DNA sequence: AAGTACTTGA
RNA sequence: CCAGGA
DNA sequence: TCAAGTACTTTTTCCGGTC
């Protein structure tokens, strides 16, 4: 999604149909304020979720001495140095999949052997 | 713990909403 | 085609069961009669589409000569099915009438999903005959037929006399099935009704148990 | 238990259970979008474009309300975007107008528009379908289970001999409903909730 | 690799009760549960005095 | 346990007691084995009364 | 347990004095959107501001306790996932030596 | 029987209706437990008579 | 230490995984209702949405979590002020204390006083109080989104134990407090040294014999088996 | 025995490594539940059902 | 911890 | 109540 | 009128001390 605010106010936005030019605006209720709409997109639900997989991944996430290590050579510097973990989108149904992080290049790749990410 | 109480918290209880109208100063043990 | 096909075979297989009460209430209807097949049932009650004519199914049945001999006082029964999906007080009047008219005892309404309280109201307003209020979907299903449930036998005036005699028993002391019970609405019980139950036992293999009606 | 016949019969036995466990649209759908596409004729989704040049050929809403469904899901529990899409349609009737991408079609998808003020009704239209909106099965039926359960049953020859049968195993209980449902033995039929047991089939 | 901290001692995770149960690894869970309660019952001299 | 690292699935890790009793059990073996002794303790002592009220 | 002793209860000021000198920006002047990813610093559940390098402050509050500066019995932990600093100088915590 | 204040009238009944209503029952919903000086309340017959210790 | 408010701070999410219009109230103590966490900020004196959204969620990035907090907005939309935001807050009592002057002039004390007591009951604090409420509804949201685990209230780390100080400390203000209400007594009687030193003494000594761990001969609800006779059968006993 | 003793350590040694098979099988996200079940659910019936057959 | 019985808002 | 026993 | 909330009810085997 990603919403704006209205300047002046800085509170909220609702959205209005220029019902003339056939076209998307953001209103503000508190000032007089309209801007045109960026996206035709107003609202997104996302039930099958991937946002929570790689959360808190601090440069500092090798300093965790919790995480666990392995030799697996990366896909970019191909360093076999890398902390590793499981999807951190604490649900029931959730994969046993893999999130591996660079001790170097800091780029995280997967033990998935189903799919390719880029997360 | 019985320690800790006796030398600092038995004061501080001697000394926080006790003044009336007369105050309460330092505390002594025998 | 569609799934058109399915509301007839479940308004099918519900007719064999009205059949089947039918017949186990003690009144003559046939084996074959109940056996009928569903080809058979759409050539007679379908029209000129294949849609259910449920104002065609509608019939009478008469006491068989055995049920006589127990039940002298057992008049004549009128099983009426509907077309209309709610069933109000102007279709209600007309059968109401119908079984005071032909002297009839008995009278069930197969009703498909509604009756109005307005209709329902005039349920018990003809006596000595009696109505019936039988939701279609109940019937797709005969639960008389299920592995739990045993023989139920509807003991006569004389019969009671004779067990409540034979145990010296008051009404109170015999196990009680309930008036609303699935078997006793199957059976078309009535308070004070007594029914003889003959279950299959691991102990003595046939054990004879009865409920009188609530 | 399985009708008579088709006792060992294990494809009947994923046609009942199929049957009777319990799909709603929430179960096949990855997320719901609403999209302001004024156009009922040209969509602002390049997607898109390709499902309407054809549920078009061979006056309503500028907002769209588009879904995702999971491939996957749409399997496990067998369903086509087709049905799918029916049972939206045949639920919301001739006051809202639904379009669907090919079950061939890479992405899965729903087009959705109604017949001032209307960002607030999409959203109660999309809660309605996740929630209200039964596909498949039996209310109060979920995770139905196919069970090879070893049966005792007297052979031509006269010795009782093991027959095992194909048997369903439910997540719920609603008796009434899933008794009427062809293709089982309702003279079979068992519930662990004998207080069902009672209401249904007597005292 | 990357241990911060070592067990002085595993032992010390019991209890004062339980501390007087000989080769306690070589016994089913409970029987231990259940010296660590009797010997509070067990007779000796408790103090000198 | 503080002995082991995150996301660890393995036997060891979850409980599993490997050693005999006439061989002893490792510090971590012992307390899984102390943890799920602790269980039937508890049912054995609850038990107790929700079984006497049946009775009754 | 033998070695199991429990927290008597210190003075927090002194901790949160030496914090504010250390790199701790208090919450009064925070501006979530300028530093996104500053570590979030709590002394008794109690979240007294934010700081940007946590790791080196780990490190010299580590000192501190180890020294003696800062008491034995206080207890500070860093989840480095979860972005924070957690400090307790709280009475009734059980502790162990190790 | 004297001079009825009327109101110190239906405060004196009210009073005996609660002595004669906590004699019988002392453990009633609208909580003052009638407790004797001491703190500890007063037993009731209805507790002389309930469950398990005592009477039946 | 000092009185100690044992109020408790509900942050609610009303609406279940499914249901439409979820929104956040909160109940406060000393009032009936939970207000929606909104007017809560304006009353504190965060005013705009965005401001108030920027204390929730600190990633501008995160619409998931966002579009969670628009139902909120929605709610706190009738009230603008801070003004307004108290007189909502004063309206629902209390009783009620019917009075404009006196509902506005309470909420001021409620916020202060009665709402998140740690931290600071002192006044000027409002940007901690909020900032704590936005870390407190972050954490509300995070787990409603899946991805933080529900507190284990059976973390030991969670846990403390009172041993004989924080013991005697409880009882010892129960009675000096009980003594100082017995000062004034004494002086308000001269009209113009008699203070009981027996209630001190006494107070400790019933606890200590009793194990009844309350004031004092009336004792109950007072935990009973707080102190107790040392067992001396074996010296391992 | 001494040789039963040895015969006892390398099952526990084949079944510790089968499995590893399942929990690297499941890291590798090639494990397919089995109806009515999480992935996780599955995996975690697996391991349980090798370590009891193990110990039996 | 799980009920009956009664009361309250849509 | 408190502590214990099968 | 009918879901959902409210009050208020109810139990839990047998056998010294210190008060
Ligand atoms: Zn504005
Ligand atoms: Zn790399």
């Amino acid at each position: 999604t990603t919403f704006r605010f209205c300047r002046d106010c800085n509170n909220m936005l609702y959205p209005r149909e220029d019902k003339e030019n056939n076209r998307l605006l953001f209103e503000c209720r508190t000032c007089s304020y309209v801007e045109e709409a960026g996206s035709p997109l107003v609202y997104r639900h996302e039930l099958i979720t991937n946002i929570g997989e790689t959360a808190g991944v601090v440069q500092d996430i090798g300093s965790d001495p919790t995480l666990p290590r392995s030799d697996r050579e990366c896909p970019k510097c191909h360093s076999r140095e890398n902390v590793f973990f499981q999807s951190q989108q604490r649900r029931k149904d959730t994969s046993m999949v893999l999130f591996f992080v660079c001790l170097s290049c800091s780029h995280i790749f997967t033990s998935d052997q189903k799919n390719k990410r880029t997360q | 713990s019985f320690n800790q109480f006796v030398d600092y918290t038995l004061q501080d209880i001697i000394c926080e909403d006790s003044t009336l109208i007369i105050s309460f100063g330092k505390i002594y043990v025998t | 085609d569609q799934e058109n096909e399915r509301n007839i075979s479940r308004l099918w297989r519900a007719f064999r069961t009205v059949k089947e009460m039918v017949k186990d209430r003690g009144y003559f209807i046939t084996q074959e009669e109940v056996e009928l097949p569903l080809e058979d049932f759409k050539a007679k009650y379908c029209d000129s589409m294949g849609r259910p004519q449920r104002k065609m199914m509608s019939f009478q049945a008469n006491p068989t000569e055995e049920s006589i001999s127990k039940f002298p006082d057992m008049g004549s029964l009128w099983v009426e099915f509907c077309d209309e999906p709610s069933v109000g007080v102007k279709t209600m009047k007309t059968f109401v009438i119908h079984i005071q008219e032909k002297n009839f005892q008995t009278g069930i309404f197969v009703y498909q999903n509604n009756i109005t309280p307005s209709a329902m109201k005039l349920v018990p307003s003809i006596p000595p005959a009696t109505i019936e209020t039988f939701n279609e979907a109940a019937l797709v299903v005969n639960i008389t037929h299920h592995e739990l449930v045993p023989k139920h036998i509807r003991l006569s005036s004389d019969e009671k006399r004779e067990l409540l005699k034979r145990y010296r028993l008051k009404e109170s002391q015999l196990p009680r099935i309930q008036r609303a019970d699935p078997v006793a609405l199957y059976l078309g019980l009535k308070r004070g009704e007594v029914v003889k139950i003959i279950r299959k036992s691991e102990t003595s293999g046939r054990y004879a148990s009865y409920r009188i009606c609530m | 238990y399985l009708e008579p016949g088709h006792a060992a019969d294990q494809e009947q036995a994923k046609l009942i259970r199929s049957a009777i466990e319990h799909t709603t649209l929430k179960s096949v759908t990855i997320a719901s979008e609403i999209y302001y596409d004024p156009d009922p004729r040209s969509t602002v989704i390049p997607e898109d474009e390709e499902i309407i040049q054809l549920h078009f050929s061979l006056q309503q809403s500028p907002w769209l309300l588009r879904l995702e469904l999971d491939r996957a899901a749409m399997n496990d529990k067998d369903l086509t975007m087709g049905q799918v899409g029916e049972r939206i349609k045949q639920t919301f009737k001739n006051d809202l107008f639904v379009i669907w991408s090919e079950d061939n079609d890479e992405k899965l998808i729903i087009r959705c528009r109604v017949v001032a003020e209307e960002d607030h009704m999409l959203k109660k239209i999309e809660n309605t379908m996740l929630e209200n909106i039964t596909l498949r099965g039996v209310e109060n039926i979920e995770r139905v289970v196919m069970m090879k359960y070893d049966r005792k049953v007297p052979s031509p020859t006269g010795e009782y001999v093991k027959e095992p049968e194909w048997v369903l195993e439910t997540d719920g209980v609603n008796l009434s409903e899933v008794m009427t449902v062809p293709g089982i033995d309702p003279t079979r039929i068992y519930t662990n909730s004998f207080i069902d047991i009672m209401e249904v089939l007597g005292i | 690799t990357t241990f911060t901290h070592c067990e002085i001692h595993p032992s010390m995770i019991l209890g004062v009760a339980a501390s007087i149960i000989p080769f306690p690894d070589h016994n089913q869970s409970p029987r231990n549960t259940y010296q660590s309660a009797m010997g509070k019952q067990a007779m000796g001299v408790f103090l000198t005095n | 346990l503080p002995h082991f690292s995150k996301d660890d699935y393995s036997p060891e890790s979850k409980g599993f007691v490997e050693n005999s009793y006439l061989r002893g059990l490792t510090p971590q073996e012992f307390f899984f084995h102390a943890m799920g002794g602790r269980e039937g303790l508890i049912d054995t002592a609850v038990k107790t009364a929700e079984t006497g009220y049946i009775q009754r | 347990s033998l070695m199991s002793c429990i927290s008597v209860g210190t003075d927090p000021m002194p901790i949160i004095t030496f914090l504010s000198e250390w790199g701790m920006e208090p919450l009064e002047d925070y501006v979530p959107h300028q530093s996104p990813d500053a570590t979030r610093v709590f002394v008794n559940g109690v979240w007294h501001g934010v700081h940007r390098n946590p790791a080196r402050l780990m490190e010299t509050l580590r000192t501190l306790r180890r020294k003696g500066d800062i008491n034995p019995e206080v207890s500070m932990i860093r989840d480095i996932r979860e972005k924070e600093l957690k400090i307790f100088t709280d009475a009734g915590r059980v502790y162990r030596p190790l | 029987h004297n001079g009825a204040p009327h109101h110190a009238i239906e405060e004196a009944e009210s009073l005996l209706q609660f002595h004669v209503a906590t004699y019988m029952d002392n453990d009633i919903a609208g909580q003052p437990q009638a407790l004797q000086k001491s703190g500890r309340p007063v037993k009731s017959i209805r507790a002389r008579l309930k469950g398990k210790e005592g009477r039946i | 230490k000092g009185s100690r408010f044992i109020s408790t701070l509900q942050v609610k999410l009303y609406g279940r995984e499914g249901s439409s219009a979820r929104t956040i109230k909160a109940t406060l103590p000393y009032i009936k209702q939970d207000i929606p966490i909104v007017i809560i900020f304006r009353a504190l004196g965060i005013i705009p949405d965005g401001e108030i959204l920027e204390h929730i969620c600190y990633d501008v990035n995160d619409w998931q979590m966002l579009e969670m907090l628009k139902p909120c907005v929605e709610d706190g939309f009738v009230i603008q002020d801070r003004e307004t935001a108290l007189d909502f807050i004063g309206r629902r009592g209390t009783a009620l204390g019917i009075k404009k002057e006196k509902r506005i002039q309470y909420a001021k004390d409620i916020l202060q006083k009665e709402f998140l007591p740690h931290i600071t009951q002192l006044e000027g604090f409002e940007s901690r109080k909020a900032f704590f409420l936005g870390y407190m509804i972050n954490r509300l949201l995070l787990c409603a989104l899946d991805r933080k685990d529900q507190d284990d209230r059976d973390h030991f780390g969670k846990k403390r134990l009172d041993l004989a100080g924080p013991l005697l400390a409880q009882l010892f203000k129960t009675l000096f407090k009980k003594l100082t209400k017995d000062i004034f007594r004494y002086m308000q009687r001269t009209v113009e040294l008699a203070i009981n030193a027996k209630t001190i003494t006494s107070g400790l000594k019933y606890a200590l014999a009793t194990g009844n761990w309350g004031e004092q001969k009336k004792a109950m609800s007072s935990r009973a088996g707080v102190s107790q006779v040392l067992n001396r059968y074996t010296y391992s006993s | 025995d001494g040789p039963t003793m040895r015969e006892i350590t390398e099952t526990i040694a084949e079944a510790k490594k089968k499995v590893l098979d399942v929990t690297k099988e499941a890291q590798a996200n090639l494990l397919t539940a089995k109806h009515g079940m999480t992935l996780r659910e599955s995996f975690e019936d697996n391991v349980v059902r090798f370590l009891n057959e193990a110990r039996d």
